[PDB]
């Protein structure tokens, strides 16, 4: 009996082909007639309906940019004694010994960490992870922070 | 280290420890719960506007039938589905580098993933766990002992260092007649 | 937490915990044994 | 068009069945040289050594077939003679050195020095010294391995190839 | 046809995904789920749930009576064990005690109450 | 009044022109409609 | 346990193809390689609070 | 030569069982059948097919109102309606009935419960025009047919049948083939025979444990189900029988399966049993089933359940006094 | 589909965009890509030559043609990716936990943290050819790691429903105006994807010298 | 005359292992006691190769059907005995289109494990549940449900989509095997699928190698059955001395 | 707690070897026999097939009921449970102390379980009634059905000592409604039989050869029952083939008769001329009829002959 009761209230049979809309108007065969109702709509929603931007694009540019081509050049500025504390502890971070915790490559990100923070690194620091890293044996590497400085 | 101990939440090592990844979740009825792998502090601050470290993703409990099946559909491709969003470099900055802790059900919910082995407590009711033998062990090691080189290099790869060049690579990259 | 099993050494006192926390060294074996397959 | 399953049909065959029809006219073609050569491998592995009148023997014994059942010498029940391990047991060791030089070229991305693969055909002959012997500065061997590289670029005119293969050739008949 | 439109396979056109059927698996089919038997330690139903009351609030020695034998302790999952009509704690004692011993852990644990 | 009242009662419109029909089922679409929307 | 299944993994074939997500890290920078578009530097009309 | 087409099948009764059947094969056809619904309502096909569409098919579904287009229309049809007496009106006493009116090769097959006599008619009238005529007769409620759990008992050509087996396993588990050409019918015959004895059985039990002073009915069945002697209708009627022996007065309540249904179903028993000469009394403890069920339909309770038996077993005894 | 009293309306562009009469090189641009389009394309056009098999015809055409013609905006050969599978790390546990990661679902892993999760640069971040793409991840419910199909990857994006019926790109104009032109990071990449057995074994390595064989 | 209830053979499949089972058993115990062969999944057919190799020791299973138990899932505290035959958790497939996998080999090409460290199942140890102990769940959320219809409904796996769910199916676990007086398991690889490759010779002997399995194992559940009732169960043994 | 088995007939020395097994010196046990000499043989080969606590033997129901607190009857006939229970000088309900609990196993009158009962609760002791159904060799191998009617508290009590020997126990309710539960089972066992017999007279009077089919049809159809799954491998042949003297069973028309001779005395009166009982007293009248003429001790399977017999006393009465 339950199903019995329970009948399509809820459903409508879909739009032909080449149906009108609700208000009559069409496309392709009904032209300059057809009316633009998004005006009449609540100027907002509290919540995105099924049909907003669904069909939205972005420009070319974004999916054919290079890496790293958007980064605009600005300088950072900061207080003497921040300088000289950032270049003491990246000093000593280059410098921390390796095998208990640190590996010898961890010299070399902490060069290249003051890179990518907009930090010149001194004479001293490159120094400093060239013999850290010759102590540790890794000439290849000592060589990378040469490279390193010359593309500086 | 209170006089009177928060009985119901009780740790280990006083507030606020070490970053830990706990699955959380949100007060809501279980039909509409989902979690979220946060990392935070082993004593969960609810006095900061920082609440958590990192944001490691999002898990759906409840499964979603496949509907993509028939995008090329491939074997049992229409089994239910169990959503879930990872930040696999960010987990793997704070598993690695920072030695951070993982609870059980994340470590279960990653071994899914191929980023962790299964838990240490996703265990078959089946095989009993082993029983070891000194005599066993050193007879087996003695048979089928690696080398010292060979032991020490596969460390160094796994461990210290995996891009290094090759005698070509090293001729390339050096420098040329002009030498300028 | 730690396991206090049925048949380690009790403590006869009425002024605190009723059993100690030593063990037998068969649970000391044992033991061991578990802390193996956690090691792997 | 789609009958009543009676019983429990698969849906899909093979994994990669529907995953070819998503590639491009090419890049069928491109695949399928080397998922062709790697079936006919496969086939011809159980009568490798298998002389012409052996072969027809195999045949004229295996006389039961059904309507479309198979034919018997594309993959054989005979048993072999020389019992192998590892994937020797599957394929010849040309399409064993065949197989890492796939996978070398799949993780490098395209063209790649011979250097990258010196060292894993060079393991495979330390690994298998009778089949090193047996097969190695063989035209046919040195040919069956280097019919990969023209799918690196399809296209490229005969100079190109040729002087790319140079290197490969070298190895393989040094 | 029994839509207004003889030329539609489905008069409401409804998505091609309420359409795609749903397949499943069972956890049998994974792993299955056998049963220790029982040991001179714990030889009965009866003597595991006295063994695994420890606590004041988790009267497991209360339910013996509430399982007819040591398989039907050890197959009835959380639901039938909430059915049968015990409190939550018990219920998750009994629970834990048995998977304990199926992983190998008899329930052989200090009795707090004193 | 809906919000879209409007537009589907736009003089000339064809939801306009279809109310009109039902409601005068004979009238002459040419002359027979009303401009405004009192009643 | 190790030894044997490396041994065991090294002779299976399957578990020999690569896996980009236990490889490796991809952009382990603080910041992401390309412009998403983001930040707008601009307000908005409902947007009283300018900067 | 043919061209390659989804097989028709067609569903005409669309009574309580009838359209459970429908809806499986709406369901479950996977766009292989173009489904055909016959019904004398064109207002209840239509409604069939709608609430079948929008909870979802994956076949098209077309309507129908008369035979001949089923006739025409249909490869296979299943035909399941209320009474034979309606079975026979479809199948050869109409106009257009289909076995009258059977194309070669066609497949007719009947869930309705008739007669051995009315089957035997059928299949070789059908036989005669070439087609083949399955005799199908299904035991199991409309919520077994929603699970896809019914008994079939097939007679009729084992080549047919085996054709037809992917369609029957559709909307039915328990799928016989009994032989051919009426061994259905005798096989629910039987089992029809069986379920009223089993019934009445069950009654007789749950009024002895109330007369003795048991009041604990489920463990009473769980005794009896692990014991020597336990019925699927005991334990299908023990809930009902209990609650409607403990307050006699309670009315029985109404179920698709029902008293007159048991007392139709055994007329095809009472006509197709042998030995009219000796008078045709050999089954005492059946006729005793017979006479309870048919005073429960004397009561005025013939469309109530049949645990209704217990309120009459008396009255059936009084009727045999009366003799 | 429609519902009981809802009144459904008309969408007549698919999207907010400048029009392309705005300037020189719009219009250049959509004059190019109408003239590289078609005006009617039917099922025997080149874009259907992917449909090969009848099979493939009947069921791209028959029913999820809906979904088979939304998986993608643009017309191409393939409406989808091919799927591809990945290596499980060894667990050491071995045999005691090689149970695990078998389940009855199957568990979906999509990638995100800086540099994934962008609408704008969605073609790029699912693009095979990428080497930073999202690093999706299907476990079958039989444990089997496997890459994501095209359609999985693309429902973590923002929806996208639109189509193009009539652009073929391979028919675009070349040769007149459409004539393209032209730190050690890269040696990195590549020493990264390089094989290093050479580690454990100028010292050129040459073939097996055969000793048995003399 | 037999004192049994019953006995069950329960399987995944009812199409080849299940049916040679049942006409096994049904042989040796001349149609004295009752046997009940039914699988998870009914929509199959009796496999040809079964009925040929059947056919080849002298028992026609032609007439037998593919059922499912679902019947005797209500009644089975009445049944005394509840074979199940399944296939090995360790080669078990999903796949229905692949060889079986290895097994663990204990203790060169396999590597073989220490037994210690891997230890096998006690083979003491009983069955709960196997994949042969499950049953299905039919289940359906129509639109026209006013409380399904409305947006905030859970009764849904999708969303954002359409309202409902049409008929789908979920397995449920049926953990009475114990309730049954002998419950045994008997582990046998697939048969009734055929290889990518294999040809019809292969694909029957394969039938045939598990058929002899099948009459072992059939042999031994009927004297331990006998030790249990204590009637003679193996009224034909003609069978066992060929 | 001391538990004491009295009845040793045919059924109950499983009991006791049972309850001396499982026993692992947890309880005491106690064993009571008419004679000296038989009880001291089944302490003797317990002991010697293992006997886990010492075990002590009577002769006199005095001291079983002064020494135990459970004591176990498992006894032959009604006679003999009255005559140990109530009607002894030394009686043990009679004598029982005002807490000890006392079950009866043996088949006995739903009004002899109510004077058990009545005098237990007289005496303050608690008696529930457990009627065990099953064979010999089920109770070797421990499986039983034991409907116990009586206290819940008490049931509850004495859970633990049914296991040692019993699989499926059951309360079935207060004042003795084990004598009930069994009953009513007989006779549903006896009208299942008799319906199985007819259903397959009549598929063979129809014609139906295949009966290997029909089986299965019937059980999963309704009114499917295990009476009907076991007697139809033997109907199936005993129809077609008549001549064939029914095989003896265990299980005996003459046993199911004895059986529901309490129904009798159990049911409230017989005077009002008429049967409430249509099928019940059907299915009485061909297994009286089968007795009667020489086929008592035979399977249950012979009803097929004898139900026409069973409309002669119909007709007559």
């Amino acid at each position: 009996k339950v199903d019995s009761f329970h009948a399509n209230t809820q459903y409508q049979h879909a739009w032909p082909l080449l149906s009108h809309d609700d208000l009559g108007n069409s496309d392709q065969s009904n032209n300059t007639k057809n009316i633009m109702y998004s005006m009449y709509m609540p100027k907002r929603n509290k919540g995105t309906a099924p049909w907003f931007r669904g069909a939205d694009t972005y420009s070319v540019k974004y999916c054919e940019q290079g890496r790293y081509e958007y980064q605009r050049y600005l300088m950072i500025n900061r207080f003497p004694s921040e300088y000289k504390k950032h270049f003491l502890s990246f000093l000593s971070n280059i410098r921390m010994s390796s095998g208990s915790a640190t590996i010898p490559q961890e010299a070399l990100h902490w060069l290249l960490r003051m890179i990518v923070d907009n930090f010149n690194p001194q004479h001293v620091h490159y120094i400093a992870a060239m013999k850290t890293l010759q102590s540790a044996g890794e000439l290849d590497m000592a060589r990378d922070v040469w490279k390193i400085m010359e593309r500086q | 280290a209170r006089a009177v101990i928060k009985r119901r939440s009780p740790q280990l090592w006083g507030a606020p420890g070490a970053p830990i990844i706990r699955m959380r979740g949100h007060h809501v009825v279980w039909k509409f719960q989902s979690y979220d792998l946060v990392v935070e502090h082993t004593h969960k601050r609810r006095n900061s506007d920082i609440r958590l470290l990192h944001y490691l993703g999002k898990h759906c409990p409840h499964p979603q039938k496949s509907l993509w099946s028939p995008d090329t559909p491939v074997a049992q491709d229409r089994h239910l589905f169990m959503l879930t969003t990872v930040d696999i470099d960010a987990f793997k900055y704070w598993f690695g580098v920072k030695r951070c802790r993982l609870s059980m059900k994340p470590w279960a919910l990653l071994a899914k993933a191929g980023l962790l082995p299964p838990s240490l407590t996703q265990n078959s009711k089946i095989m009993p766990k082993p029983l070891f033998d000194k005599e066993s062990l050193m007879r087996y090691y003695l048979a089928n002992r690696k080398d010292e080189d060979v032991m020490a290099r596969e460390k160094y790869l796994n461990y210290e260092n995996s891009m290094v060049k090759t005698e070509e690579e090293r001729a390339a990259e050096r420098p040329v007649a002009p030498y300028l | 937490r730690q396991i206090r099993p049925y048949y380690n050494l009790p403590s006869k006192s009425e002024h605190g915990r009723k059993m100690t926390g030593f063990l037998t060294p068969y649970r000391h074996w044992m033991w061991k044994q578990n802390e193996l397959w956690r090691n792997v | 068009v789609a009958k009543l399953q009676h019983n429990p049909a698969p849906t899909t065959l093979n994994f990669y069945e529907k995953s070819f029809q998503q590639l491009s006219d090419v890049q069928q073609r491109q695949t399928g040289l080397l998922i062709g050569a790697a079936v006919g491998d496969a086939a011809a592995r159980a009568l490798d050594g298998y002389t012409a009148e052996e072969v027809a023997a195999v045949a004229a014994e295996s006389g039961s077939l059904q309507d479309e059942d198979e034919d018997p010498v594309v993959f054989a029940s005979v048993t072999p003679r020389e019992h192998k391990s590892g994937l020797l047991r599957h394929h010849s060791y040309t399409f064993y050195l065949f197989s890492q030089l796939l996978r070398v070229m799949a993780t490098s991305r395209g063209d790649f020095p011979v250097q990258y693969v010196k060292n894993e055909w060079v393991a495979t002959a330390r690994a298998h010294p009778d089949c090193f012997v047996r097969e190695h500065a063989s035209l046919l061997h040195v040919l069956c391995i280097t019919m990969q590289l023209p799918v690196i670029y399809p296209w490229a005119d005969d100079s190109t190839l040729r002087e790319y293969a140079s290197d490969f050739l070298e190895f393989l008949t040094e | 046809t029994y839509g207004p439109h003889k030329s539609y396979k489905y008069t409401y056109m409804p998505d091609p995904r309420k359409l795609a059927p749903i397949e499943t698996t069972q956890r049998s089919e994974i792993v299955p789920q056998s049963i220790r038997p029982p040991t001179s330690y714990v030889p009965n139903h009866e003597t595991f749930l006295e063994r695994a009351d420890i606590h004041r609030l988790r009267p497991t020695s209360d339910f013996k009576a509430s399982f007819k034998d040591w398989n039907d302790l050890f197959t009835c999952d959380k639901r039938q064990l909430r059915v049968r009509g015990i409190p939550r704690m018990t219920r998750d004692a009994i629970r834990t005690a048995v998977q304990a011993f199926q992983n190998g852990n008899p329930p052989e644990r200090f009795d707090t109450k004193e | 009044v809906p919000r879209i009242y409007y537009a589907w009662m736009r003089p000339g419109s064809f939801t306009r022109r279809r109310f009109e029909k039902m409601r005068n089922p004979f009238v002459d679409l040419e002359t027979g409609t009303s401009l405004y929307f009192r009643d | 346990f190790r030894d044997v299944e490396e041994r065991r993994h090294s002779r299976d074939v399957v578990n020999e193809l690569p896996n980009p997500w236990y490889d490796y890290v991809a952009h382990a920078l603080p910041f992401p390689d390309r412009d998403a578009g983001y930040p707008d530097e601009y307000g908005d009309l409902g947007q009283w609070r300018a900067p | 030569s043919a061209i390659k087409r989804s097989l028709n099948v067609g569903v005409v009764g669309m009574g309580n069982m009838g359209v459970p059947i429908a809806r499986n094969l709406g369901f479950k056809a996977r766009s292989a059948m173009y489904l055909q619904i016959h019904s004398r309502a064109l207002s209840k096909a239509k409604r069939v097919c709608d609430d079948l569409s929008v909870d979802g098919a994956t076949c098209a579904m077309r309507i129908h109102d008369r035979y001949s287009t089923m006739t025409k229309w249909c490869d296979v049809i299943v035909l399941a309606l209320a009474d034979v007496k309606a079975s026979r009106h479809a199948l050869l006493e109409d106009n257009e009935s289909l076995i009258m009116n059977a194309r070669k090769g066609q497949i007719i097959v009947d869930h309705t419960t008739v007669d051995a006599e009315t089957s035997r008619e059928c299949a070789h009238e059908a036989a005669r025009r070439g087609a083949y005529f399955l005799d199908a007769p299904m035991s199991g409620s409309p919520r077994a047919c929603f699970n896809g759990q019914l008994l079939l008992m097939v007679g009729g050509d084992a080549e047919t049948f085996q054709k037809m087996l992917p369609i029957f396993h559709m909307y039915a588990d328990n799928v016989f083939h009994m032989g051919e050409s009426g061994s259905g019918t005798a096989a629910k015959m039987i089992s029809q025979a069986l379920v009223a004895s089993h019934n009445a059985a069950a009654a007789e039990a749950l009024s002895m444990a109330h007369a003795l002073g048991i009041e604990d009915q489920s463990k009473l069945v769980q005794v009896l189900d692990a014991s020597w002697g336990s019925s699927t209708m005991l334990r299908r009627n023990a809930p009902l029988l209990q609650d409607l022996i403990r307050n006699p007065d309670k009315t029985p309540p109404t179920s698709a399966v029902s008293v007159d249904r048991l007392l139709s179903d055994l007329a095809h028993l009472d006509a197709s049993l042998p030995k009219r000469g000796g008078e045709d009394e050999p089954f005492p403890v059946f006729d005793a089933a017979l006479r309870s069920l048919a005073a429960a339909s004397d009561a005025g309770m013939g469309d109530r359940d049949l645990a209704s038996v217990v309120h009459y077993i008396e009255a059936g005894e009084a009727e045999l006094r009366n003799r | 589909a429609r519902k009981h009293g809802l009144f459904y309306g008309k969408m007549r562009f698919a999207e907010q965009k400048i029009t392309f009469y705005s300037d020189r090189f719009l219009f250049r641009d959509l004059v190019n890509r109408r003239e590289a389009s078609y005006a009617n394309v039917w099922e025997m056009d080149d874009p259907y030559r992917f449909l090969q098999t009848e099979q493939d015809y009947e069921d791209y055409w028959g029913d999820n043609y809906d979904v088979y013609r939304r998986m993608f905006p643009e017309m191409i050969g393939r409406t989808g990716e091919p799927v591809q599978q990945y290596g499980q790390m060894p667990i050491w546990a071995g045999p005691h936990r090689q149970h695990a990661n078998k389940s009855e679902h199957n568990w979906m892993f999509a990638e995100i943290g800086v540099n994934v999760g962008h609408e704008a640069l969605k073609k790029l971040e699912l693009d095979p050819t990428n080497e930073k793409r999202r690093r999706f991840v299907i476990r079958q419910p039989d444990g089997t790691l496997r890459s994501a199909k095209m359609s999985e990857m693309r429902a973590w994006y923002w929806k996208e429903e639109w189509a193009d019926f009539r652009f073929w790109a391979p028919q675009m104009e070349w040769g007149i105006e459409n004539t393209p032109s032209q730190a050690d990071f890269r040696k990195q990449r590549r020493i990264q994807s390089r094989p290093v057995k050479w580690f454990y074994e100028e010292r050129e390595v040459r073939w097996p010298d055969v000793i048995n064989a003399a | 005359s037999t004192s049994s209830r019953g006995i069950l053979i329960a399987g995944l499949t009812n199409r080849a292992r299940t049916q040679m089972a049942e006409g096994i058993l049904r042989r040796l115990t001349a149609g004295t006691i009752f046997i009940k062969s039914g699988g998870v999944h009914h929509e199959s057919t009796i496999h040809p190769l079964a009925v040929k190799v059947m056919k080849d020791i002298g028992i026609d299973i032609s007439k037998q059907s593919v059922t499912s138990l679902e019947a005797a899932r209500r009644q089975q505290n009445t049944y005394d005995v509840y074979i199940s035959i399944d296939c090995s958790y360790e080669r078990r497939t999903l796949d229905k289109s692949q060889p079986p996998r290895a097994e663990v080999r204990r203790r060169d090409d396999p590597v073989r494990y220490d037994p210690l460290l891997v230890p096998r199942t006690p083979s003491h140890w009983s069955v709960g549940v196997d994949a042969t102990d499950v049953r299905r769940r039919w289940q359906i959320w129509s639109p026209r449900d006013p409380s399904i219809f409305h947006e905030t409904s859970t009764r849904k796996f999708q969303d954002h989509l359409y309202e409902g769910e049409p008929l789908f199916m979920q397995l449920r676990q049926c953990p009475w095997r114990t309730q049954a007086k002998v419950s045994e398991r008997w582990e046998m690889d697939e048969v009734a699928i055929r290889y990518p490759v294999e040809r019809h010779s292969a694909h029957e002997l394969r039938f045939v190698q598990a058929r002899e399995q099948l009459l072992q194992r059939s042999f031994d559940l009927l004297t331990k059955l006998e030790k249990h009732y204590g009637e003679r169960l193996l009224l034909d043994r003609a069978l066992l001395e060929e």
